[PDB]
């Protein structure tokens, strides 16, 4: 929960009714009703889990609302659902080939659930006891654990016994031990040995003693992609790329070694497969050889279902000397179904800039409302979004809590859009630097 | 031995930037980078300690945590084959299976021989009775670095050059 | 119940001593190319050629790659088959004639028999004994090992050599574990302790696993498939040692490597004795390199050297260009984006579209292959959606007519979901036509 | 004793409490308009509520852009994070650039921890450990000149101890939080046990054994980041050597930054941590790739994405990377939409030469007002840079010859012996042989 | 190991005066570049003189590679032939003239002769001494004939390779001391009260007799690289597998190629020069080129022989169009052979041949018809149609192809001309350069 005010953070879900239609104004999003229908529609195609590798084009003008579905469909989505939102141009990497990092974001989307049984004893040792034997081939030993309510008496085992040795417990740390996956932690030291040894050291951590009951019961569910398989049988210790990104071009024999015992856990019934979302924004930024990739990738059985968002005409396609239209090749198209997203009016835009007025916690006026919808229907809407949250700064500056529409004419005249700075620049064109490097540095002559 | 190139240091820098003394937070955001702000600490991340626990199925969720702090040439030397348990995502793939398989197996066995083809061509091609044809021009240890009148730097190059594990 | 764009194809669907028939195996339609796909097969399972390229080519939605999943199908997944894309070849780690030659000797199988003496089971005793006349300076001198090993009905002690008592003190064999011996290693190797021990401790590590059945003593008959680069990948990186580089490079990343034509040539010739010993045989198998006019010039001079090759498999290529420029050069024109030096070193197969009735069909077949109803009205509006944009289009828009039939609670689609799926979802030549009237960029 | 490199005399913006810039203030000579939209832009970070909120500002060469950010630098003040960055840095050969901007875009986040600084020093008098082959607490006494104390210790401190071979006479560091042990070297009470020894003698300390310090940490999510990624492993605090396989920059995944800011926000909703957002300031923006450009849209619409600051000096111009996509300020249009542009305009002759005097005073100068005319008319006829950087100059031509006075003289000579560019370019035209 | 494309090639068919028969050792024809194949394959086998460029040029599916091939063949074993393709130099590890050098000194080998001892005997007794951690390995091992007996000195390795394929005191076994290789015998003793642990199904063999350790000269050839990448670093025989031998130092060069010399002039080692084989060779840049035309000069350089196909196309890396593709630097400095396209009849016997190869039995319309669309469309095409109509008459279940196996491998398989009409013919179909294309039928 480390986020500030977004761009789009208002929008939680897509509003729509339990017959697949949009609300006009609900969980954050306005207007956009065959868009948001066909989202739906999509997000109900990822929740029944039974149809794969679909690609899906979100095309329209830029700011409409492509990258705002994708987000209400990432929220509707809810938790424990794979869902990886990339730029087009994340793929373009130093270490790893186009392909590789395609495959990499594919299999980041379709993830397995786990579920396990922990019976948890978490508590503080009261004294643990070390019984040399003469023989020294078998160790036995009793763990006197304790919360702050009981505390039992647990035979150990020679396996424990070597297993806490290693990460060295000193009568007093809290632990915690699995019963039937024997597993062990150490979290630290409890607070009442704090003012025991005078000095901490490096490799320890002061933690609460546990209350309540010693042993608990609990079952966690694990949603593990196909890439942490991948990463993690790629190498011995693979947590490390896991977390640091230098998996470095995986073979496609573990791949298919992983795929097919995959299938055989969801065979037995030790795992099920949760599908998800593949997002991949600003779609017209990839080569010619990525788009192959795409296309054929996209028939594989463990594919996820793929959103694209494009914002280009009939624009040229990257790695090619051709125009095409979305900036994407005719047989990606082919496999494909496009949902186009319509321009806004007054009333559309007066709706969105008052949501993102209230998701800011910024009170406007009527009037300066009214202003900043005419703003937002002459120059684009987000530049009246920007120019909502400097009014109100300009506001607090004033010493005042309501923006008013001096507020908003003030923050029109400090800040230009694209028209009042381009026209500007064309005025004074001697003053920049233009595409031949000539500039007028001297005002005078 | 010692090479004659001498990077002459002053003790200024190596008392105020690498020791940690009262007037500088070596140590405080050195504990402050690698235990309190880890994300393998169980006391404040067990949830992803155990997710990976579960991935590897390492019998200890602290492993995690003293992997990502330990040199990786030490961490090379001090790793020793332990048990993990078969509840767990990483299995054994084929090739690896045979490489463990075919460890002290005899000759004439099909799955030794055909994993033993750099060994058969050395003993084929009569390669340890060679003769050495290259030799270096220079051979020079590394650069000395002294710090005059500090006695620290010199246990710690010591300690750097000939470390005894 | 998970279906991506194929699996509605079962093999190609030829009958013996004949030809195709129209709708057999999933496929409608494309007699001559499967009856062309089904020589090649035949031709596969000969196991007699080496490197034979095959290039079939089309327009898209013509079912190349169905063509082609379709041989894999037909051969069995005993015989290998590496499905691969030429945006595959363009690797940053290595050049991409070696990726080319890591991907052709994945396509090249081996088929190992072994037998195996193994003696396993939870171990009932465990006595080191001593010689008669012990040497002096030394203590415990062993004549023989006496391990006990029991079993599911029955149980047999062993007479073991001496030196195995250094392994199972280095294993750490304890009384009541499970282990396995093989015979002519040695090399012990316990599983864990069995499941009668397993409520002794509250606390434990290691796994309970269960007691082994079958008698203690066995022979099994084994048989491994492992490729050609499985070999040159396990024989590159070497045994597992005890030296630091080794297990540096085991706790770093496998990095891939420009495998020399020498460990290649060794490989080959120790496959080539065994084959002759008469253990190990060879399954060679496809290789399919789809869209092949991704590639560059540079991959198909090597491609033409390395289809000469003596263990090259079978390399099956697709593309839907016409004449159009090879990539790598400014001046090349040449038919499906293949130059024609490549060109005369395969045969290539012709795939032709389909009429309005097989469109039929195939919808008909991909509807009833995603466990979905349709009408008879809808199905003919779907078939003319088909072949007047599409089939592409109108394959993919049967699971949306699903989702709206199952929103409305019927478990039909009819005209109207199919009227609402496309007024919700645009095809490329409708998209096309709002791009060229709008100009909002 | 000061140096001053073509700023430092930009104190800040120069506002009042209302935000209405002065004509002369902090150091900066008019500009009003663009010095009430940066204190706008200040009053937004110091918000601290909205994330990803990017301005551009854009105008001629040598108007002021990279002295305005300056000023919100100096404005904010040395605890909010600041990321100075020029548009080629970008470009890593190491890493892709996408995962550079990333990693700027999070060195602009920044954090405060409070923490406590204990430190236990002086010479060792008594060092007895007490066993039960494994030792299980250390009596350590340590004695400076304000008395003695004596602490318990856990083994792992023995063990840094013998690691360092502290032996008793020993003076040494104990940091009682981290755990860290310096040993400065052996007292002067044992320095003539020997006439001569290898050891070196450190005089016993005259302060307190026991010594408490509240300070302040400053990190931020990229050095977290990079301390929760090492590719190769974790070093000790002292190590003069570094590792034998080189570490180089990864394409750190987005987990492991979920992580990190799952557990800052586990520390924060203790009180123990406090965010403080920053800036990332982009200078030359239009040098980026369109690759970067592209990157920049999907990046300013995070959750914890800092105030992003770009300027530009082009017009009419080429995004790099495309073709024929013609742009303003060579910033594409679906960013050029997400921002808020920033006019800064040329000055006159009176502006030139009050910011020329300022410059000579902020450089201990003194300048003849018949010379500060001749340097004002010499920037409205060539530029404001040459006549800023012919400053220096003139004050040592002045200086070898025996003055404290910048006269027309020494203006001429060294408008005489340095040329501008357009100088230079005429004798370049009228030249033969490369100039 | 399988049915190639010149699997039907053992030699060029040449006759003691270098004249080459009609139709002889799988190659057909050709005869000026079969005469002059000989005269390289002679200047090769001689091996005086060093650095001599050959390059093959004529139209596509000619017998170019077919003659390099045959070259290879009737160049017999031990000496080093390296056929390397155009596109093999453009490496992310190597730079283009180290992977030049490596192809060049791969082509060069070095015939050492060693002195061994074969030590072969009965085991009587084995004594091997480790340490607690098994580090350090010595003992003696006491190995008997029926005439003599002998006590050795065990080291580490000797041991390593003992307790390997293990020998227990009464196997007959064979030690190559300058190899360190064991190879067990057999059993000879067969002991009654064996530990029932392993396969106990040895060979019985007899004690060997005579002399328990006899002296032999063995020979074994190195090339010039594998000795490179071995003194190049401290594991360099595992890089002799893996090719991790980045950009190899000079130093390491002139070296090695002293201390071959200095091989030479002791009578240890002899130099055997071999052929380099660069196929494809126009794709290579002119900086390959010009690093060849400075190669092709030293005294360790091979018999260069190249083949391309182009006419007068453009060189790689520069910006004209040059004969074959090859600068005229390069050309000056190489001797061309030129090979000549096939008439009906040389055609027809190519396509005997390759049936006889493939174990395929044609009737003699049937070769006609191969023959006449082997004229008509080019012989690679015609040469593929072979196998293919082969198993469509074991389809049809006789084994015999007969004429309409042809034709129908004719109908179903396409060649390139029929290809290109129908891609003409049906332009809207197919995606074209400016990637217009009609997925639609109506
Ligand atoms: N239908 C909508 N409902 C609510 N907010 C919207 C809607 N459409 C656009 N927005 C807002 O407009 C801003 C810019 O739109 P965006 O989605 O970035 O356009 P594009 O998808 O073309 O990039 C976003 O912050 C988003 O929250
Ligand atoms: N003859 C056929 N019978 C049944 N389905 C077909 C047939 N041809 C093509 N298809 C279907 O059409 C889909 C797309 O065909 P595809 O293999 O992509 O053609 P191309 O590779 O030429 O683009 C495939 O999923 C396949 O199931
Ligand atoms: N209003 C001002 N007051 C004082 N000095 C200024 C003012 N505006 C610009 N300068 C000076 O002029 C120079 C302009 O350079 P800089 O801002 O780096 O480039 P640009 O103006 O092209 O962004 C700076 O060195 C700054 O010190
Ligand atoms: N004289 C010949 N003898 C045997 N086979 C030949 C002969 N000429 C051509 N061939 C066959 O024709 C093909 C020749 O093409 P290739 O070997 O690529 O050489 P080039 O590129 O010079 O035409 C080979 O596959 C070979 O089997």
């Amino acid at each position: 929960s480390l986020s500030l005010i977004a761009a789009h953070s208002h929008i939680t879900g897509l509003g729509l009714d339990e017959n697949l239609q949009p609300r006009p104004t609900s969980e954050g999003m306005v207007g956009q009703l065959q868009a948001r229908r066909a989202a739906g529609v999509i997000l109900k195609m990822v929740q029944n889990g039974t149809i794969a590798g679909r690609a899906v084009l979100v095309a329209g003008p830029p700011s409409t609302g492509k990258t705002a579905l994708a987000m209400g469909v990432s929220q509707s989505l809810g938790k424990d659902v794979p869902f990886t939102a990339i730029a087009g141009s994340e793929i373009f990497s130093l270490e790893l080939s186009k392909t590789e990092a395609l495959t990499q974001a594919f299999r980041k989307s379709i993830g397995i659930k786990i579920k396990e049984e922990t019976e948890l004893i978490e508590g503080e040792v009261v004294e643990i006891q070390i019984d040399r034997s003469i023989t020294g081939g078998h160790k036995q030993g009793k763990l006197t654990i304790k919360t702050t309510d009981m505390e039992t008496i647990y035979e150990l085992g020679n396996k424990m016994i070597d297993g806490l040795t290693k990460e060295k417990v000193l009568a007093g740390d809290v632990i915690s031990i699995d019963k039937a996956s024997g597993k062990i932690t150490k979290l630290g030291r409890s607070f009442a040995r704090s003012r025991d040894y005078d000095a901490m050291g490096a490799d320890t951590r002061f933690v609460q003693c546990p209350e309540g009951e010693l042993q608990k019961r609990k079952t966690v569910v694990h949603t593990v992609s196909l890439h942490e398989i991948d990463v993690i049988n790629s190498r011995t210790q693979g947590f490390l790329a896991l977390f640091t990104g230098d998996t470095g071009e995986i073979r496609s024999e573990v791949r298919d070694q992983i795929n097919t015992k995959v299938a055989e856990w969801k065979e037995e019934g030790k795992a099920e497969i949760v599908p998800g979302v593949l997002f991949i924004d600003e779609v017209h930024m990839l080569d010619i050889e990525c788009f192959s990739f795409i296309n054929r990738a996209l028939e594989d059985e463990f594919a996820p279902i793929v959103m694209m968002a494009t914002n280009r005409g009939v624009s040229k396609t990257r790695g090619t000397n051709y125009k095409s239209p979305h900036g994407l090749p005719l047989d990606l198209l082919d496999r494909s179904i496009i949902i186009t997203t319509k321009s806004y009016n007054e009333q559309e835009i007066k709706t969105i800039l008052s949501i993102r007025a209230q998701e800011e916690e910024v009170e406007l006026s009527s009037d300066a409302l009214d202003l900043l919808t005419k703003t937002g229907v002459e120059t684009s809407l987000r530049y009246s979004s920007n120019l909502i949250s400097v009014a109100q700064q300009i506001a607090m500056k004033r010493k005042n809590n309501t923006v008013e529409v001096e507020d908003v004419k003030r923050a029109y005249l400090l800040f230009l859009d694209s028209a009042r700075s381009v026209k500007y620049v064309q005025e004074n064109e001697s003053q920049y630097i233009d595409d031949q490097g000539n500039v007028q540095i001297s005002i005078a002559k | 031995s010692r090479n004659p190139i001498k990077y002459s240091l002053p003790r200024l820098i190596y008392e105020d930037l690498i020791l940690p003394n009262y007037n500088n937070d070596v140590d405080i955001a050195n504990k402050l980078k690698n235990v309190k702000f880890n994300i393998f600490n169980p006391s404040t991340n067990y949830e992803l300690c155990l997710f990976l626990s579960k991935l590897t199925g390492e019998p200890s969720l602290n492993e995690f945590f003293r992997v990502s702090t330990t040199p990786l040439l030490k961490r090379v030397i001090e790793r020793t084959n332990g048990p993990k348990n078969t509840d767990s995502l990483s299995f054994k793939t084929i090739t690896q299976e045979l490489l463990e398989v075919t460890r002290n197996a005899p000759s004439e066995g099909v799955m030794a021989s055909l994993l033993n083809v750099e060994k058969h061509a050395y003993e084929r091609e009569y390669l340890n009775c060679i003769q050495r044809g290259y030799h270096p021009n220079v051979s020079a240890p590394p650069v000395t670095i002294e710090v005059l009148g500090s006695s620290h730097v010199t246990n710690s190059i010591n300690n750097e050059l000939f470390d005894p594990l | 119940t998970r279906t991506a764009a194929h699996t509605h194809i079962k093999g190609l669907g030829l009958d013996e001593s004949g030809v195709a028939k129209r709708v057999e195996g999933g496929f409608v339609g494309q007699i001559e190319a499967r009856e062309a796909c089904g020589v090649i097969v035949d031709l596969i399972k000969a196991k007699k050629m080496s490197g034979r390229a095959i290039l079939l080519a089309g327009g898209p939605s013509t079912g190349k790659t169905a063509l082609a999943l379709a041989i894999s199908q037909e051969l069995g997944p005993k015989v290998p088959f590496c499905p691969l894309v030429g945006s595959e070849l363009y690797s940053v780690e290595v050049k991409k004639t070696e990726t080319l030659m890591e991907n052709f000797r994945r396509a090249i199988g081996l088929r190992i028999k072994e037998t195996k003496e193994v003696y396993e089971g939870e171990v009932t005793e465990l006595t080191p004994e001593d010689a008669e006349n012990p040497l002096g300076g030394y203590g415990k001198t062993i004549s023989h090992v006496i391990v006990g090993l029991k079993s599911a009905k029955g149980t047999k002690t062993l007479r073991l050599d001496p030196t195995i008592y250094e392994s199972i003190q280095r294993e750490k064999v304890s009384i009541g574990d499970v282990i396995y011996i093989e015979a002519n290693t040695g090399a012990v190797k316990r599983v864990g302790r069995s499941d009668a021990y397993a409520t002794e401790f509250d606390l434990e590590t290691e796994e309970y696993v269960p007691l082994p059945k079958g008698e203690v003593h066995k022979k099994k008959e084994i048989v491994q498939d492992v490729t050609l680069h499985d070999l040159d990948v396990a024989n590159a990186r070497p045994q597992g040692g005890q030296d630091v580089i080794s297990m540096m490079g085991q706790l770093l990343k496998p990095k891939k490597t420009e495998i020399t034509e020498k460990l290649r040539q060794e490989v080959n010739k120790v496959v080539a004795k065994y084959i002759d010993q008469g253990v190990a045989e060879l399954i060679p198998g496809v290789l399919f390199i789809d869209e092949v006019n991704m590639l560059d010039i540079e991959i198909f001079t090597y491609l033409n050297k390395a289809l000469e090759s003596n263990i090259a498999p079978v390399v099956v290529l697709a593309s839907n260009r016409g004449m159009t420029t090879v990539r790598g050069t400014e001046d090349v024109i040449s038919p499906h984006g293949v130059p024609p030096d490549l060109i005369d070193r395969l045969l290539i197969v012709r795939t032709l579209p389909y009429d309005k009735d097989e469109i039929r069909t195939i919808i008909e077949r991909r509807a009833t292959v995603e466990r979905l109803q349709v009408e008879s009205s809808a199905l003919d509006l779907l078939a003319t959606m088909g072949t007047e944009t599409s089939l592409r289009y109108a394959l993919q828009l049967l699971a949306p007519c699903g989702i709206l039939a199952q929103t409305s609670n019927r478990k039909e689609i009819v005209v109207n979901d199919v009227n609402e799926a496309k007024l919700l979802f645009l095809d490329a030549k409708r998209s096309t036509k709002i791009l060229e009237t709008s100009a909002n960029y």
